[PDB]
């Protein structure tokens, strides 16, 4: 017994959470770390040294941001373990966390350390009554009501299909490729530098973010529209300087579809989704393609939906009614699943409780991790 | 403030503007769908 | 029980008188209400001291230790 | 021991002296050596071979400048000895010279020697129990108020640009050029030489800096009175002549925003500010433009503020809003600041025990630098 | 037409050029444009009043200097067109810039504006028959006679590394920072004004460029050295005088290894070679590690190769095989090697022609250039 679930949806990029049974997520910021870079001369100044949130956001110059989870994999833990007792604080829950049981988002595919890490975190520093770690694709797709379909998120650092049949989500069709939202901010920083305005600055970056975030598309045709130059539009920075873009902005996106721009054997988003849905029982298909999800940030971009109409009917079968929705919460699509299934009277079955973790251990959650 | 300390010193200079300023001035769709027979 | 002693910080009267004034009529209380007092340095020099005083109150509290 | 801390702004063109806590420096004497030029005869007469301060004001005739600090280094230690020992001397504070902590200012980017020599002197020839070197623009913050500015004083020998953030100083922006009224008094001097009037003696100078500070203002635009060959406003000597100007109460003073009439290339004191603005953080340039704060005594001439700001409103980007706190202890803020900083007690931790730099040395002040 | 064709080796230090063929380029010289800062009186004196060359090295002091191009990006225009006629002049080569082909060089990553606005002067301006923009390492490459090895490069404005195995250059592998010779310098000019030495007339600058090619070493041990005493060796300027360095001496190229000390989050150059390496396959990291070809200007410091060894083992994984190569002449690999492709039967399908220029324009270079 507790208080209430606090649905802690994580997030490589953007950490949301809130109690559940709440409409929206009423506590979403960054998921990064910024301690300051200068000296402390003058006294008076701002004290303490690790910031995280609005205020590390306001005093972006200070900060030397980084990010301590990248590709939904945690990379410095004394990091997350701020960040989530930052979640905790007077700032965003004002509560304890040894009252309330806690949902966790967490990515497919990851490395078996992260839940039991994580697990270890949450039960003995915060010691919180019951741990529960699920999926991303199941809470989206519980968030739209509907139940067959597959889900295509593109988040900060991860993007993945799942074809989920009535909530069983099949386990031998999540494909999963390693680019992102960050990482389109990468390779649109690579592409600034090539234009000749240069972004290197930790705290710098984030205006990469900003520029991903405001003033990038995505060309229907991907080749037509590389032949022609386009009108150049300008961007602001916060300093006050001026940006001409040009071609750095369809192309920046491009990655999504083509990760050879990059580098790399990976595949598109399209083919993803095709592959999702081709590696499942051929009696499923023509249900999964008339059920697509989006979710996650990185699919927000202007002609996202319609291009990738128009790479899923390159790939499907020929006549075959492909559908793609694309709901307007598409950032806290996890986080509202998260408030649909924890609030719920069969989560009290769900959970691990916390004697059944001083019982078994890391192997409990394995068990039990759906 | 203290006035009477800047009438001691002789560097204050008064009637001058202290303050010198510049001029002032007052998400997509859903069911992007496509049939095929 | 060691009972750790409180300390109830004063406040000049007058500041209380023009705070009281503003709180009869629906207003909150600021600089400009005290008019050409600020420029007092007899008054400023005395809210000097007192500051001066509370500074000294709360150190006997916060350099507390057993 | 130890007793309100005697703070001293050790500036080349006037040492500003009192105890910590005063609200007002209350001695203020030029900061020079005068020794006499005309043998003694007459039994009677005055006595000593060193006139300091008030003695060598009224007297000035009789005597022969030495200025000990030039360009915020020490080139005599001899005199800057016997300056600090007329500040501890019976005329000034009558006090001992074991009996405060003493809070001496410092230019920014000065060499490692001055800071090395000067706490030796403080150590050995006064056995002062602490002692604690700032920067002059830290103090100025703390006498204006403010955390966040651009501290752009310009002293009689060096002017500097310091953008202190929220109490953090940001110490690879600091922009520092040795150009200020030292040079604008030696120029004024080259001046009135093509305009007839030679000065060339010591005693004579600060004339010339009697004119400065009485005649010379600084028009808002370098050619709008540059061709025109206004008036000649007459100007009256320490004996009943009579000196007329015209072309030189505003060509002297412009050397600060172009020191190219001097012969050496460099920036200007606009050039200064602006390019310690632009190294900074990018997140950082709007709250620095609207946080300009003035300081030294070159920064009282007529028309400054007017002709600092078209400057930085021409290199700043368009639509900046440019703030620039122009108080009126501009002569005074770093002692100010200099009297709030030793009447804490965060001084106590900050300054270096004699004990300290016995066994240590000149490393403990380089240590406690910020 | 295909004539000897003429290899330009651009710097942004010192400039290269010379034909194909010469196995020495015969003509090297600064790349800085000096202009005379003093006022010219008696008839009969220099002529021409903008100096490029050798005249500007004999006349240093009577002159300004400013450089024409940053950090590998070309920031006047004007000046390098001047500097390419010089090239072109009676004092260089004595030829006609219609009868050759162009080999010119550039740094990796540049902005494509540099690429378009150099072969637009080379195809506007010059007449040049046919022009061949190309990498650094590729020609270094071709000038030791391997085809793999990673190449690593600290020239006066860019250090890059581009990893090729068996020629198949891997674009995304290439990193790049713009912290390199010149900014080695400016930082020990910023530490002699922490010392007394304050040099800071721009044809003064220079004078820190002899001290920083001839007084320098990088201590093996950063710390070890970096916060003991130094032993103050002196230096003879070309006034006649003696400068005391000490400790500067040391910590002034350590910035090559660590930009934390000018206030930039970047990587050091160990950093860049081990993050351009492993960014490849795993296949090929001992190859790579086996073959580590150095070149660039600033690869050249007293105590350089022991401490990449010491930095590249510390991040290397353990029992790697690791080699270090480099050429004899360091300062003119990237220029033989031009020769050598330059001097080649390839070549005649490596250029572009001018017919090319004129009837796609900026496009086919980009295409052509790789
Ligand atoms: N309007 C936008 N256009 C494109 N990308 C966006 C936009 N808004 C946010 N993003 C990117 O999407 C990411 C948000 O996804 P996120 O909520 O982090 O997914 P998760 O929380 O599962 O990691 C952010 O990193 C941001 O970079
Ligand atoms: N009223 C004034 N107007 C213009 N310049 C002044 C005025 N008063 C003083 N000055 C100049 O400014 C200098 C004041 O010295 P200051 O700025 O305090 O140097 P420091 O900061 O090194 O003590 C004087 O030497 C004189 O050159
Ligand atoms: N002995 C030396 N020690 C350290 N640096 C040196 C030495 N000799 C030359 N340099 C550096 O070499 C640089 C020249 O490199 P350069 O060949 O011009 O590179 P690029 O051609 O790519 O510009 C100069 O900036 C100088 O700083």
């Amino acid at each position: 017994i507790a208080n209430q679930p606090v649905v802690i949806d994580n997030g490589s990029g953007v950490i949301k959470a809130g109690f559940a049974g709440d409409q929206i997520p009423k506590y979403c910021f960054p998921n990064y770390v910024g301690r300051p870079k200068h000296v402390r001369v003058m006294a008076g100044a701002l004290e303490g040294d690790i910031f995280i949130g609005p205020k590390a956001e306001e005093h972006r110059g200070l900060l030397s941001i980084r990010y301590p989870m990248e590709h939904g994999i945690v990379k410095d833990w004394n990091d997350m373990e701020r960040i989530w007792q930052y979640v905790y604080s007077k700032d965003q829950l004002q509560t304890f966390s040894e009252e309330h049981p806690v949902l966790l988002t967490e990515a497919p595919l990851n490395p078996r350390k992260n839940r039991e890490r994580a697990a270890e975190v949450f039960f003995e520093t915060f010691n919180v009554p019951a741990l529960f770690i699920s999926m991303q694709a199941v809470l989206s797709l519980y968030a739209t009501g509907r139940t067959t379909g597959v889900v295509l998120d593109s988040g900060d650092g991860v993007t993945h299909a799942v074809p989920i049949y009535e909530g069983f989500a099949m386990p031998h069709s999540i494909m999963r490729i390693d680019i992102a939202g960050r990482d389109v901010s990468r390779f649109l920083r690579l592409y600034l530098r090539k234009e000749g305005y240069d972004f290197h600055s930790s705290s710098e970056f984030e205006i990469v973010k900003a520029i991903k975030e405001r003033a990038c598309y995505l060309s229907i045709n991907p080749q037509k529209d590389e032949t022609l130059e386009t009108e150049k539009a300008q961007y602001y920075l916060p300093d006050g300087s001026t940006i001409e873009i040009g071609p750095s902005r369809f192309r920046a996106p491009e990655l999504l579809f083509r990760p050879d721009l990059i580098g790399e054997e990976s595949e598109g988003i399209h083919e993803v989704l095709v592959f999702a849905i081709q590696k499942s029982d051929m009696d499923l298909r023509r249900t999964l393609f008339s059920n697509i999800v989006l979710s996650g940030g990185s699919t927000l971009f202007k002609g996202f939906g319609d291009r990738l109409l128009s790479e899923v009917k390159k790939l499907a079968p020929k006549d075959v009614k492909i559908r793609i929705s694309a709901p307007q919460e598409r950032l806290y699509s996890t986080w509202i699943g998260g408030s649909i299934l924890a609030s719920l009277d069969t989560f009290k079955k769900m959970w691990v409780s916390k004697k059944e973790y001083e019982e078994d251990g890391a192997r409990s959650i394995h068990r039990k991790t759906f | 403030m203290a006035d009477p300390k800047y009438a001691d010193l002789p560097g204050i200079a008064r009637n001058e503007p202290d303050v010198y300023e510049t001029s002032d001035l007052p998400l997509t769709s859903t069911s992007v769908e496509h049939i095929i027979v | 029980n060691i009972e750790i002693p409180e300390i109830s910080l004063p406040i000049h009267p007058m500041i209380t008188n023009v705070a009281k004034q503003c709180y009869e009529r629906g207003e909150k209380p600021k600089v400009t209400d005290f008019g050409d007092k600020v420029e007092d340095p007899t008054f400023l020099n005395q809210l000097q001291s007192g500051v001066n005083r509370w500074i000294r109150e709360i150190q006997k509290v916060t350099k507390l230790d057993r």
